[PDB]
């Protein structure tokens, strides 16, 4: 019966100072709200940063500090780093329960771009023994995390049969994704040239197999 | 130091019950109670309640008083979430968390539930070896395709888990009523096919375990 | 220095540290022995009877006695203080009305008590003269080196202090004086005893439905009727009275 509000997204560059805020719909935030700040890195990875407004969890870099600014709780990153790019959630206590904010997606300049590593595999034979054939195109270590995957059977853009996952964040903070093109044992044996084309930060990478 | 490791992700058809465990490490269980948080797919983070790991009394958020029941295997430093008469809109991830320092200091890994009607289909595990010709670089990428299973989850390792560096496991995705997953691994060109590289797959719901060694196409 | 509920504390019933109990207009010499709930005398620690320690907050304030006023129908004359207790030469009065001046505030305390001063003798004066015969009156001493009686003085019970119950930005937040023992729960279900450092409150939110308590029994008290019992035990603390009634010849 209280609504915590946070900035939606904030973009900064390595070395800058950035402030995230946490607003309560009922009134000014005070020390009896024990503002907590939590960080979510990709992979459902949670860590606590600050608690009780300004207590930094142990092993959280000092570039992170909490405080009350005006009528709201604030988190300041002093010397933001590339590693700080994540979702920050604030939590406020209200005498009997906790209310979490919507979280702020923070983007920090860094991590020089990285091209994808693409590999296309042929349907294995145990699978061709099922009267099925699935060409797997794996794409890993790319950043920025956005790609376009296009399949081309025998020179012709396939347009049905393919499925491409959504970019998932790896540990190093780069992304990955795979695309599947399912044919029939038979569709397989028919056509002759398969190719998985991946477009990333303007360059294209085509990986073709030959049956 | 502090590790809260949670159970793996379940699939359950509407109406069922689930018991999600949270095994605590590094602290004295008894002086720090447990927060249960629901991060629903879109919606963001929500406090489900707190359990006094000393007395055993639970607090539920009003949204959670009813089908939700917190309990603890005190003795083993485990806290547990049980959601009875599962509703389809309970698919989400649930985190256990330690309340300390006027807030929460450590969060668990999460246990994701997918409430969904469906039978039980064992996966087909297929080796992904490089193209029949050449493939000559400083390294080499092999793969493993886990196709057509239900429900979640499956676990996948490489060489019983001794080969973890250079691995990309790709989140399972639903296609035509079944889940499909895949994984790649990259090693130096001297390692393979000199040394054996094996994909290990388990599907608990069907009691299926498959070990598939990646063999050269010729 | 105990604090209790003065009955007509300037306006009405406050809680003054100098809350007057046990008025004794029972002697003859124009004198009354009084007990404040405040313990003036030495400071908190060790020095100078003529200083002044009452309770402000949960805390003492061991400072100078500068502007004490006992009074009745007329302003009385102090005789001596020791402990919780003051002796003062008063005239007759329907009431008794006590008060110092901290300096920012008057901060007095007043009470009903039938007072008279018959001198001993077949003369019914209203006041002691300068001359006349001496004969065996009843009267209290000036002094402190006194053991002729002792009153029970065991612990305080708890006391309220809602300055503790702050807010943790959504939850009601208790704290502690110095690690003292704060006895805590709210109408809702949360922590049920409270023997703690600064806790929070998971369940309730409102300050007005919680147990702001101070089990702070490092120093005993007088066993005033305006004390809540320390429920645990009859702790020790048998403690003398200074102002014994003695057989002075007024």
């Amino acid at each position: 019966q209280a609504v915590v509000t946070q900035e939606s997204a904030l973009t900064t560059s390595p070395g800058e100072t950035v402030t995230l805020t946490c607003r309560s719909n009922i009134g000014a935030v005070t020390s009896s709200n024990c503002a907590n700040w939590v960080q979510e890195k990709p992979d459902h990875f949670f860590t606590g940063l600050i608690g009780d407004t300004n207590n930094r969890r142990s092993g959280v870099p000092a570039r992170f500090s909490g405080s009350l600014i005006g009528d709201k709780a604030a988190l300041t990153i002093t010397g933001a780093q590339t590693e700080d790019e994540a979702i920050y959630f604030c939590a406020l206590w209200y005498n009997n329960l906790w209310v979490f904010g919507g979280g702020t997606k923070l983007t920090v300049l860094g991590q020089p771009k990285s091209s994808p590593s693409v590999t296309l595999f042929p349907p294995s034979s145990e699978e061709l023994e099922t009267n099925k054939a699935t060409l797997v195109c794996t794409i890993t270590d790319f950043y920025p995390g956005v790609v376009t995957v296009d399949w081309k059977v025998d020179g012709t853009p396939v347009t049905q049969g393919m499925e491409t996952t959504q970019p998932s964040k790896q540990s190093n903070n780069k992304y990955m994704a795979s695309s599947y093109l399912t044919l029939t044992a038979r569709a397989w044996e028919r056509h002759s040239s398969y190719s998985c084309q991946v477009t990333h930060e303007g360059h294209t990478v085509e990986k073709s197999l030959s049956r | 130091q502090i590790q809260l490791v949670q159970s793996g992700r379940e699939v359950k058809n509407p109406g069922e019950t689930v018991k999600i465990s949270c095994k605590a490490s590094g602290y004295t269980f008894t002086e720090y109670p447990m927060l249960w948080v629901k991060q629903a797919p879109g919606k963001g983070f929500r406090w489900m309640g707190l359990i006094y790991t000393n007395t055993g009394e639970p607090t539920y958020a009003e949204e959670f008083k009813g089908r939700f029941v917190f309990s603890l295997e005190i003795s083993a430093s485990t806290a547990y979430l049980q959601i009875n008469n599962l509703t389809n809109e309970d698919t989400a991830t649930y985190f256990c968390v330690r309340d300390y320092f006027i807030s929460l200091d450590y969060w668990g890994q999460g246990t994701t539930l997918t409430v969904s009607s469906a039978k039980t289909t064992a996966p087909s595990v297929y080796p992904l070896a490089p193209v029949c010709g050449g493939t000559t670089g400083s390294s080499v990428t092999l793969g493993c395709l886990v196709k057509g299973y239900f429900p979640e989850p499956v676990t996948l390792t490489w060489n019983s888990g001794s080969l973890s560096s250079g691995v990309h496991t790709f989140p399972a995705l639903l296609q035509s009523g079944l889940y499909t997953l895949s994984s790649s691994v990259t090693v130096t060109s001297n390692t393979w096919p000199s040394q054996t590289i094996t994909c290990n797959v388990a599907h608990p719901a069907s009691s299926t375990k498959v070990d598939k060694k990646i063999e050269s196409r010729r | 220095p105990y604090i209790a509920d003065c009955p007509n504390c300037g306006h009405s019933r406050c809680d003054s540290p100098i809350a007057i109990e046990e008025v004794r207009g029972d002697a003859h010499a124009g004198v009354i022995r009084i007990q404040t709930s405040a313990m003036f005398g030495l400071k908190t620690d060790g020095v100078d009877l003529a200083y002044m320690s009452f309770m402000n907050g949960k805390t003492q304030k061991s400072i100078k006695i500068d502007n004490l006023h006992v009074r009745t129908s007329a302003p009385c004359s102090l005789v001596s203080h020791h402990g919780y207790y003051i002796l003062a030469q008063c005239p007759p009065g329907d009431t008794v009305t006590v008060g110092f001046h901290d300096g920012p505030n008057r901060h007095t305390c007043t009470v009903a008590h039938k007072v008279e001063f018959r001198p001993v003798g077949r003369e019914k004066y209203r006041h002691p003269p300068e001359h006349g015969v001496e004969l065996p009156c009843n009267r209290y001493t000036h002094k402190r080196a006194d053991q002729g009686h002792y009153v029970e003085m065991h612990q305080p019970g708890l006391v309220a202090d809602h300055s503790l119950l702050s807010i943790h930005s959504a939850k009601v937040k208790i704290t502690v004086p110095s690690g003292a023992q704060v006895k805590y729960y709210c109408k809702c279900p949360d922590v049920r005893e409270g023997i703690t450092s600064s806790d929070h409150t998971t369940t309730c939110t409102d300050v007005k439905q919680c147990r702001a308590y101070l089990i702070d029994n490092k120093k005993w008290v007088y066993n005033s009727g305006r004390l809540p019992r320390g429920e645990g035990d009859t702790f020790k603390g048998k403690l003398h009275v200074p102002f014994v009634p003695v057989k002075a010849k007024c």
